[PDB]
């Protein structure tokens, strides 16, 4: 439903969800956070049934830290992505399935940055730029004409601006405020909250 | 049982002075075909109580089996204590409720008649566990049809004799033979006293058809 | 059914109606909805009586066990997490429960909102029930953080009055609870008709 | 609703119970279920109340027209034919359970109509929801060529059994006797159920209710 | 196919007095358009200071009554003392939620004395919530009886009508009036009335007839 | 139900030489109210009113069609209308829509045009008349008003006790009612004059 | 319910039970299930009641009008054709169990059957009704070609007797109809 | 389909048709519908084929085991009880038209019936199968108490003949069984 | 007709040298009960063509009525012109198609066989208006059962004699008597040549049951 | 979905529509007009199924113009309200029912200002202020909080701006620009178009 974008760079991953926690008519919470800092270079975003989102984040966020304590080091983004896919694919054929839509943002020392893309039927994907929800019908074509693999981060933030400006022009939902993270050789750095005065 | 295959029909019971008379017919109709026109739908339990049932006949056979086993077991205790009729009523009620709670209903409608220790007894047990005492019981269509005869005479006279009761049962069964499509002109009367339990034979009715000579 | 809760500088305000109908038929006008969990917690009854009642009583039992094991009062977020985990195990089986978890924390003011759908979220203002949107309107008119005590009382009371005036499924007495730093206190319980005579002019 | 019919040695005795409930609540305590058709023919209704009313008034209009055009006393069989033809034309949509009785030059004639259009001549009929108790009492104690008071007692007894069974009426019984010469029609026949007296004057006092806006409009 | 419920109807009344709990109920057990009996008292006398009434589906009423009696005996044989009224209420609430996903189709009213010696009526619902009210009318005749008690017990929508505490005998004639007035218009009500009075000295019962239709 | 889409509650009660009809004031969609001034009691001639409950569309439509036929009748014949005549007219109008039924429950309350004889009756959604002597009710809530009127009605009532009795009945039964509330209008008419009062009902 | 029609050399013999039922409750213990149309032609009906009553009235109308316009006694096959047309025309809505028989001056005794469909056939004997399968079990066992009147009466007596005895919908009482060149002889029996 | 058992004084006589049908197509033209369980006890089955085959095999298992452990010839009522339990307990999935018959040393010939419900009754004659209703129409007319063996054979011959002739599902061939104190005599009437 | 009440069964027809033979049986089954075991299911149209049908027998009576009317009309023109069998095929197809297009289908399955002016004709009409010519037609289950026999021999030999065709029809009807539940051992053969139209009597079959002596 | 609000004053009616013509995902037209000037003192608003709204504009607009040209004098607002209600109530029970939501704004020389309220089930109402959709709820709360029958027009404009600022904070819709009219002794005076930059 709501929105979250997934742009990859050469050496950074620029993810940005929204802050909306509405219930079918009214916007109950307009500063909500959907971000779960797994490791020092691995982020995770979630979209779907809001009873399943918190539960599956509670599973992964409290299992990867267990791996961290046991082995004395940190997962690859690849193995973490596959581990999440494995848990979805095992949880799907049960009496209690999960209906979530993830995308994972990681950073290796060796592979560098990495982006994965989940789905409610547990499919892996190694995408250059992924999205979710209804926004994802527009905001990928708003992007696929101005994407360059060797793009700098200020161009990327500008392209976020250019894309949100076209989001809030022809879209029935409200979506006033977007939070923005970035990953680098250091770790998770939070950029400023991107909101808009419309008119 | 979801689908009752072979049904009986209505059972009639009524107290009187020191005894309870129960009488049902001997019909085993399936659908509308009267496929089994000689069956017994009344069990004579040990010395005091006595059972009569409706609905699916197989479930009646099953409960007949289980009750016979339990009564034989208490008789083999050899202590001198038996089941009161109301105890049988309680056990049967709990049995039916336990069946319907597990979505396995025993398709029946049962009547328990017993006489013990000066006091008569005439109990009712539904499929759904609805169970009560009554001076006159009528199952099936009898609760529509022969129940007003019972409630007329019992209101106009609270106590009865054995002969009055037996004749009244005969009249009610004649009427049920008149206007019930699942009826049959062959029935047995079963009567308990303090002198024991007795099942009379396959009696029949005297009909009248003088309305048919009118147009 | 209309409940609301909002925290501010001087703690938490919780008010609710007391009307709990049955279809088109009102059962009682005096159904006490704000379930008093602890001497430091307050829970609500938002959608369904028995579910809210039962699970909040079980949560109270759980929290008392926790305090007796740790010689220490539980947090608010902890109770919200426990309630969400207990409710989540019956998903889809037909539980309606939209209660609110209020109380004072080691961090201070705490306001969480737990659904039978499991939408466990914090926040600053909330309103649950059928006429909840009316409370949202008039409250987010009158809301600030820097409000006073009597000001907050008037805001909540006026809100429940408007909600019971417009929507049909709400009415009865208007209770009014106030969470302080140390303990909660009932402010008052006012009838609709008194407020109508008072506020209509 | 329990209407009955019988044929004694001269004519017809019709009875009724007049509790017209709407769903689960007793909506009425006095409902005229015995309707006029003609000076010689009556009718009773069951089931849908307004359908029976409108149909029986339409048939009574048509028979009054036909009788006044002819100039002699009407026939029961013509009423029967009109009713069955109309109700068969409505394909059984209109639910009207009818009992038709009247005395022609040929004598007493009783017809029961089922709302699809199936009709029967019988010496005794019972219709309605509590019809089975009255059918029980009839099949118990009917004999052909009964007397006047005998049949009246019988019909009263049958409808009383229907009232002691479910969905009878607090209304005490409506009866009607049609002969070759004497038409009678008796509304308050015999009251079995006296309502108990009040145990407390729960009187509303003059001024216990707050008034917001008064208004007076004179007339002529 | 097999439907597990059937509506038997019934009418249970309760009035929380100053030092008395009056529970009354008719004894008609019916089904659809028939009459099964004219003697089935809905009330049950548990302790010397507790009377419970149960309406709705009758088999569940019987089963629930027996389970409550069993747990009463368990509490007594464990803890050497009788229950209170509210403890019985809480236990019944636990039971009714303990069969949540296959519910009892039963309305319940527990009256009785508290530990202070005052009247206390605890209403219920099929799913298992409860509250301490001053009067409830349960079963089929709820809407026919609640506004008259709102006028007479609550003194509500009245002007300049002062509050007299409800005496015993005035409540008695109130119960007789409301059952006659409710038996006029309702179909699931009549043929007897079993009136139970809880005092500080025991339980009194009283049977007053009605109209027989 | 469809009868409980907009609510509605009409009570009419026969007094000694006078008759009193009262209704609720609320109008709104299923739970969201709109206004408090929706008229459900109409003047059909003098000393004779009709009340309507149910779907408000059918309420206004039936009121206007009845006004149409009523004016045509009173202009063909110079006298005014008798209550039985109006009852048959309403029954005929409803039964014309035997299979496309209007969703309404009309209540006629009026006096005799020659004498001071009171009159009450109600009709079903297909045109079933029902005359009584004590009271008739309609709308969503029924059993509440049945209980109250069977509790409080006495046969021979001066207009003040009549007014107070219908007042207490309407207030209590509407306060127990959910979807119909928000005020009471009371018409108490007699041979001499017409009185119209509004009560201080609970706005909850 | 169960209706039975046998022809013999001189004429035909009809016969039925009565017992019109609605569900499991008998509404009518005694019922004229056979219907005069002309003075020599009967029809016995089954299926629903109102359908067959209205159809019998309409057939009676058209047939009597036609036979008066001929000024000649009608054929039995004519009435069979009328039932065929008016049952095939509204076959979507009727449940016709019509069996027509009757003596004719040109053709003797004849029996036509009309089942629920609307087909018309000539038979030497006929069953009909829901409780007819049993006596249909042995009507090809006991029948002998070339009976007398009394043999047909005894035959159909045993037929309807066993049908009434076995099936639950049938019962009541037996009505017989003797149609020949001479007259119309109806009687009521039990045994 | 149509199965039938008749006892006489010395022993019993059984009988069935052959044709096992599926829809309107015949899969099997000739079928042993009646099955030996013990050497003196048969059963003939109907309804579903697979269900009754499985039940008959299980009864064969338990009954043979029990009879060997007794070291005595088994009773007929015992096998009746076994089919009763197997049917009634795990019903709601089966279509049993089971008829138990057989000679017994203690009791002579007996015939037990188990319909689709699961009730157990002792009869003197019995029908079973979809096309059993018609000969059930006249098996209560032709039967006389106290027949001989040849009378029972001719009886069932006529019965199954008309059953095969009239009903579409029946047909094929006649198989008969004669069980007595002496032996078991099976024969096949064809054409 | 939504629900066919009284069905017939399979109809077999095949050309030969200067003629067409058709044979269908005489069974009027309802449900599974063979209620009408003596009826005719082939109409002999005037002199060249000839009709045979399955499905609802009443609809076949109706079409019999209408076609008899049409043929009598053209013969009473007196112009010396009759209908070709192919014109009959065309008219019947148009009638069935217009009848189903109004969603009130005639439940039938018809075969028109005719011989006119040297050329044999053998036509088919379905309920949906599906219609074609064929050297051999088989309806109902016959298209499943006896159709391979026809298509075997006609592939083995494209022309036939009257004797060979009649024998082949006999064998196919015997096979249908073996494994069709809606079959009956009494059928009638109809034959058209240039000598006119001839309907043979109710012939029977000869069966074998020697496999039944195997277990 | 969307909503067009109308307030009653002492001598003025303050109506306010939106400019949104969206179809199920996207805002196709951002300057839509839903205001139908029937005559010189009678406005009309319409909300519902958008194939029907244009044809109501057709029917009612052109038919009231027909009345005006025929007789010589403009309608009352009350007769116009009843005429619309009658036309809906007639078109309701047919093979083609019309499913719209109207509310009528008029002003008579003698009756003064009037505000009516329709439904998709054709109920007349004489209300001070109206409601449809979900803007219904989140306007009616505050609008019933602040009302005075003796309110001046600039106070009403201020109240409406405040209500819109409360709207643009707890919806899930977008609603950028609201067109506003007013009716006086003179006529339909268009006010300025009221849009809001959100953040």
């Amino acid at each position: 439903m709501e929105y979250l974008i997934g742009i990859q760079g050469p050496d950074y991953v620029l993810v940005a969800s929204d802050r909306v926690a509405a219930s079918n008519i009214v916007q109950m919470k307009d500063d909500h956070d959907k971000m779960f800092k797994m490791s020092e270079k691995i982020l995770l975003l979630c979209v779907g049934e809001a009873g399943d989102t918190v539960q599956f984040a509670e599973y992964i966020q409290k299992n990867v830290q267990l791996y961290k304590m046991r082995n004395g080091y940190e997962l690859s983004p690849t193995a973490a992505a596959n581990f999440t896919r494995r848990n979805l694919a095992d949880c799907l054929r049960s009496r209690t399935p999960y209906h979530v839509n993830l995308l994972l943002a990681g950073y290796d020392e060796h592979e560098g940055p990495a982006l994965y893309y989940m789905d409610y039927l547990a499919a892996l994907a190694k995408a250059p730029f992924a999205a979710h929800g209804y926004g994802a019908f527009l905001t990928l074509s708003i992007l696929d004409r101005y994407y360059t693999p060797t793009i700098s981060r200020e161009r990327a933030v500008e392209l976020l601006r250019k894309c949100l400006e076209e989001l809030q022009k022809r879209f029935i939902l409200n979506l006033p405020t977007f939070s923005v993270r970035i990953i680098d050789k250091n770790g998770i750095h939070d950029l400023d909250n991107i909101s808009f005065p419309k008119q | 049982t979801q689908n009752p295959m072979v049904t009986g029909t209505s059972v009639l019971g009524v107290k009187f002075e020191g005894g309870v008379v129960i009488a049902a017919d001997m019909l085993g109709s399936y659908g509308s075909l009267a496929r089994f026109r000689n069956i017994s739908r009344i069990m004579r339990v040990n010395n005091s109580t006595m059972l009569g049932a409706s609905g699916d006949y197989a479930d009646f056979q099953y409960l007949k089996q289980v009750l016979g086993q339990m009564v034989i077991d208490e008789e083999l205790l050899g202590d001198g204590h038996s089941y009161s009729p109301r105890a049988i009523h309680s056990w049967l009620t709990r049995a039916m409720y336990s069946r319907r709670s597990k979505m396995n209903p025993l398709w029946n409608t049962m009547v328990i008649g017993g006489y013990a220790d000066g006091e008569s007894f005439l109990g009712y047990v539904d499929m759904l566990g609805v169970a009560y005492e009554a001076p006159s019981l009528a199952t099936g269509y009898g609760a529509y049809l022969a129940q007003p005869l019972l409630r007329e005479v019992l209101e106009k006279q609270p106590v009865l004799s054995q002969t009055e009761a037996r004749d009244l049962v005969e009249r009610c069964m004649r009427v049920l033979y008149y206007r019930d499509a699942r009826s049959y002109n062959r029935f047995q009367i079963a009567t308990v006293t303090e002198k024991g339990v007795e099942i009379e034979g396959p009696l029949s009715t005297e009909t009248n058809w003088d309305i048919a000579h009118m147009i | 059914t209309t409940t609301l809760a909002f925290k501010f500088r001087h703690g938490v305000i919780v008010a609710a109606d007391s009307r709990a109908t049955a279809g088109a038929y009102i059962a009682s006008q005096t159904v006490k909805k704000v379930i008093e969990i602890n001497p430091y917690l307050l829970g609500t009854m938002a959608g369904g009586a028995a579910d809210c009642s039962f699970w909040e009583r079980l949560l109270a039992r759980q929290c008392r066990i926790y305090e007796l094991r740790n010689k220490e009062r539980i947090s608010v977020a902890a109770a919200s997490k426990l309630l969400a985990n207990m409710v989540y195990q019956y998903k889809g089986m037909g539980l309606s429960m939209g209660t609110m978890i209020c109380g004072w924390d080691k961090r201070g003011p705490g306001l969480y909102y737990v659904d039978s759908e499991g939408n466990r979220i914090s926040g600053a203002t909330f309103s649950v029930g059928s006429g909840s949107v009316y409370a949202y309107g008039v409250m987010d008119r009158g809301y600030s953080y820097d409000l006073e005590v009597e000001q907050a009382y008037d805001l909540a009371r006026r809100a429940i009055y408007q909600a019971t005036y417009r929507d049909a499924y709400s009415g009865g007495a208007v209770n009014l609870y106030h969470v302080r730093e140390d303990g909660w206190i009932r402010v008052s319980s006012d009838n609709v008709a008194d407020l109508h005579e008072k506020y209509s002019g | 609703t329990t209407i009955a019919g019988v044929v004694y040695k001269d004519g017809i005795v019709l009875g009724a119970d007049t509790r017209a409930t709407e769903g689960m609540v007793v909506a009425d305590k006095n409902c005229s279920k015995i309707h006029f058709i003609s000076p010689n023919i009556y009718c009773c209704g069951a089931g849908t109340a307004a359908d029976t009313d409108m149909t029986t008034q339409l048939i009574s209009s048509n028979l009054e027209l036909h009788s006044l055009s002819t100039g002699r006393l009407p026939r029961v069989v013509t009423a029967n034919r009109m009713l069955k033809q109309m109700l068969f034309r409505y394909q059984g949509y209109i639910g009207a359970a009818l009992v038709l009785g009247g005395v022609d030059v040929t004598g007493p004639h009783l017809y029961s109509i089922y709302p699809h259009g199936s009709t029967d001549k019988l010496p005794y009929v019972t219709m309605g929801s509590g019809s089975l108790a009255a059918m029980a009492v009839f099949e118990d104690k009917f004999r052909p060529d009964m007397e006047e008071e005998e049949a009246k007692n019988l019909v009263s007894e049958a409808i009383a059994a229907g009232i002691f069974n479910d969905l009878g009426s607090g209304s005490n019984i409506d009866l009607c006797v049609i002969s070759k010469n004497k038409l009678d029609f008796l509304r308050p026949y015999t009251v079995p159920n006296k309502k108990g007296t009040r145990l407390g004057r729960y009187r509303c006092e003059k001024g216990t209710t707050a008034v917001l806006t008064e208004k007076i409009t004179p007339l002529e | 196919r097999f439907s597990p419920y059937v509506f038997n109807g019934g009418t249970i009344l309760a009035i929380a007095g100053e030092d008395f709990a009056i529970v009354a109920s008719d004894t008609r057990l019916s089904e659809g358009f028939s009459i099964h009996t004219r003697d089935s008292p809905k009330c049950y006398k548990l302790t010397d200071k507790t009377v419970i009434g149960c309406s709705g589906f009758h088999g569940d009423c019987l089963t629930l009554t027996k389970i409550i009696e069993a747990r009463l005996k368990m509490y007594k044989h464990s803890n050497n003392k009788a229950m209170t009224t509210g403890a019985i209420a809480a236990m019944l609430s636990t039971i009714l939620y303990s069969r949540r996903f296959f519910p009892y189709y039963v309305y319940n009213i527990i009256g009785g004395l508290d530990e202070e010696g005052k009247g206390a009526v605890y209403s219920f619902d099929p799913v298992g919530s409860y509250q301490r009210d001053s009067f409830k009318a349960g079963g089929s005749a709820s809407a026919m009886l609640q506004p008259l008690l709102d006028n007479q017990v609550g003194f509500k929508n009245m002007q300049n009508v002062e509050h007299v505490p409800l005496s015993l005998d005035r409540a008695m004639r109130l119960v007789k009036d409301v059952f006659i007035s409710a038996a006029e218009r309702d179909v699931y009500t009549g043929d007897a009335l079993r009136i139970c009075i809880v005092t500080k000295e025991g339980i009194r019962e009283e049977t007053v007839s009605l109209r027989k239709d | 139900s469809i009868m409980s889409y907009n609510g509605g509650a009409v009570m009419a009660m026969k007094g000694k030489n006078c008759v009193a009809i009262a209704a609720d004031r609320r109008f709104g969609i299923q739970a969201q109210m709109v206004t408090t001034d929706f008229q459900k009691i109409f003047p059909m001639g003098d000393r004779l009113y009709i009340g309507l409950a149910g779907l408000a569309t059918d309420v206004q439509t039936v009121a206007q069609r009845l006004k149409f036929r009523l004016n045509l009748y009173e202009l063909k014949e110079g006298r005014q209308i008798k209550p039985y005549t109006l009852m048959s007219m309403v029954a005929n109008l409803l039964y014309e829509k035997r299979f496309g039924p209007y969703y309404t429950e009309p209540v006629i309350a009026g006096l005799d045009p020659k004498t001071f004889k009171p009159f009450i009756c109600s009709l079903d959604l297909i045109g079933c008349p029902m005359v009584t002597d004590d009271f008739v009710v309609s709308g969503t809530c029924a059993e509440q008003m049945y209980g109250m009127c069977e509790s409080l009605w006495e046969p021979n009532m001066d207009p003040d006790h009549l007014f107070e009795t219908i007042s207490q009945a309407m207030l209590n039964a509407v306060d127990r009612d959910a979807v119909s509330g928000m005020g009471v209008i009371v018409h108490i008419i007699e041979k001499d004059k017409i009185t119209t009062r509004t009560l201080k009902a609970r706005m909850d | 319910t169960t209706i039975m029609a046998v022809q013999f050399d001189g004429g035909v013999v009809l016969g039925a039970d009565s017992r019109t039922t609605t569900g499991s409750y008998i509404a009518n213990r005694v019922t004229d299930k056979l219907t005069p149309i002309h003075d020599r032609i009967f029809c016995c009906r089954s299926g629903s009641a109102a359908d067959t009553q209205a159809v019998a009235d309409a057939v009676t109308y058209q047939l009597g009008f036609h036979s008066i316009e001929l000024n000649e006694p009608p054929l039995v096959h004519t009435a069979a054709s009328l039932f065929k047309e008016m049952c095939y025309r509204y076959r979507e809505d009727l449940m016709a169990g019509i069996i027509i028989a009757g003596w004719d001056p040109q053709e003797g005794g004849q029996v036509y059957s009309v089942p629920m469909g609307g087909m018309m056939v000539r038979q030497s004997f006929a069953i009909g009704g829901s409780g007819s399968s049993y006596i249909y079990g042995y009507v090809d066992a006991t029948y002998r070609e070339g009976m007398t009147k009394e043999e047909c009466l005894q035959f159909t007596a045993n037929a309807l007797a066993l049908a009434m005895e076995r099936d639950g919908s049938s019962g009541g009482v037996i009505r017989l109809a003797a149609i020949a060149e001479s007259g119309v002889e109806r009687q009521v029996l039990l045994g």
